[PDB]
């Protein structure tokens, strides 16, 4: 799993960040280096291997407003190197840059039994 | 007791520039006095009306790009309070605030006389941020009157940023001001009241 | 919208010997102010932290074997806030509080300018009961931002002596400084934040 891309949440119910593991530390746990630069050991219960987030999932995209609101992901595109995704909110649809788009606690826990990776006790 | 997940200063330092900082001061005295000459005080703790309604700690968004923490603090500091200059010797702890989006919350304390601590607030009301940022300061009082709400627990059950709730709780608790039981305690009446006030 | 029964003020000084009364004092002045050069705070009102933890205005109860109502909330004014003295011309209403004590609570209001207003502030802080019964004043944001909660919806959502909360909607009304209309959007916007604040326990 080392090096793959992922989602994940560092906290038991904490929202879902994009990043990727960067370690097995071993007994379920991982390192995971966010692409907003923090890292930590992460859970494999908390970790979803999707990359990119599926067309039709609803996702919570971040506004650099420090807005944020609920979408739904309507396409992909990557323009030098970064992934940009086409977000529809009641009909408006615009592109944000991967880090903007994130996955609330009840939004990624709807994905674990199709890209979580587990143990789950 | 809700608590926010901890992070080391020098792994906050390391966090890349989509993460926002923040720096709020904890300020408290110790407080002889007593209410109504009968309810001892034990300590007064500073807080303030923000202007989105909610209570805080002074402070708030710092730029670290070319600053430490400290100067940062300072600054907000000047702008809401009008004095005091903390330094490391302050710094409490850093927590990964709840999100969505992504800030670092630090948390400052430093323990004042109170003559100190009054005049803080009455620096605050000269202040530039006064009837802006900042509503007015307010006093936490750690007291709980025998009919087991007045005081601490309906002080909790006011509208917090959730950051600030759990940065004074933490306080109180590492400070050794207030015995993690008797936190829970007023904690689970203050949600009681909020309970019962919904119905 | 919660609403006491009103009562005129020569019925509540004929009220029996089992009845309280207590005396509080809005004090406002217009704001020509705008908060991040965006939005119109349009007026600022003084309320405050009292010892119980709860939201609510300058005065307190009013012992009327000895004082006038006029003379029982100046009395707590001066030792609250000093600088100011109110009269009867300043008088707004009269409430009925709710269970269980028979409590009457008078209102007073006086429209100062905002210099007059920050002089009050700066002279509670150097009041008698400042740290004491008065654990600080604050000004009430009448303004929502953008998020319609952020403002007027979330100080809503503070703690109130109950009678205080009514008296503020009340006076907000009458005194021409908040359309009927954005009161109840402000309360049910902060009603629907206290259900979403409980529901993140567990």
């Amino acid at each position: 799993f080392v090096g793959l891309r992922v989602v994940a949440k560092w906290s038991s119910n904490g929202y879902f960040y994009s990043g990727k593991i960067t370690r097995d530390v071993g007994a379920g746990k991982y390192k995971l280096l966010f692409d907003d630069g923090y890292e930590c050991d992460v859970l494999g219960k908390d970790i979803l291997l999707c990359d990119p987030i599926p067309l039709d999932t609803e996702v919570t995209a971040l506004s650099e407003d420090e807005y944020f609101s609920a979408g739904v992901v309507k396409g992909h595109r990557k323009e030098s190197g970064e992934l940009y995704y086409s977000i529809e909110k009641e009909g408006q649809r615009k592109w944000y840059k991967r880090m903007a788009v994130i996955l609330s606690l009840e939004q990624g826990n709807r994905l674990r039994e199709q890209y979580g990776l587990g143990p789950y006790e | 007791v809700p608590e926010l997940k901890q992070i080391s200063r020098v792994e906050a330092m390391r966090l890349g520039p989509g993460w926002s900082h923040s720096c709020h001061a904890m300020l408290y005295a110790a407080n002889p006095g007593q209410l109504f000459g009968r309810i001892p005080m034990r300590f007064s703790v500073l807080m303030q009306m923000r202007f989105d309604g909610l209570l805080g700690f002074p402070g708030g968004f710092v730029d670290r790009r070319f600053w430490s923490l400290e100067d940062g603090l300072n600054r907000v500091l000047g702008l809401g309070l009008g004095c005091l200059r903390l330094t490391e010797a302050d710094y409490l702890s850093s927590h990964l605030t709840e999100g969505p989006h992504r800030v670092v919350a630090h948390l400052y304390a430093r323990q004042l006389t109170l003559e100190q601590l009054h005049a803080v607030e009455i620096s605050a009301v000269h202040s530039r941020d006064h009837g802006l940022e900042v509503l007015g300061l307010v006093r936490v009082p750690l007291y709980t009157q025998k009919d087991r709400v007045g005081g601490f627990p309906n002080f909790l059950s006011n509208a917090f940023v959730s950051t600030a709730k759990c940065q004074l709780l933490f306080a109180l608790k590492v400070l050794n001001m207030m015995p993690e039981e008797k936190l829970v305690e007023a904690l689970a009446a203050a949600t009681e009241k909020q309970k019962k006030a919904l119905e």
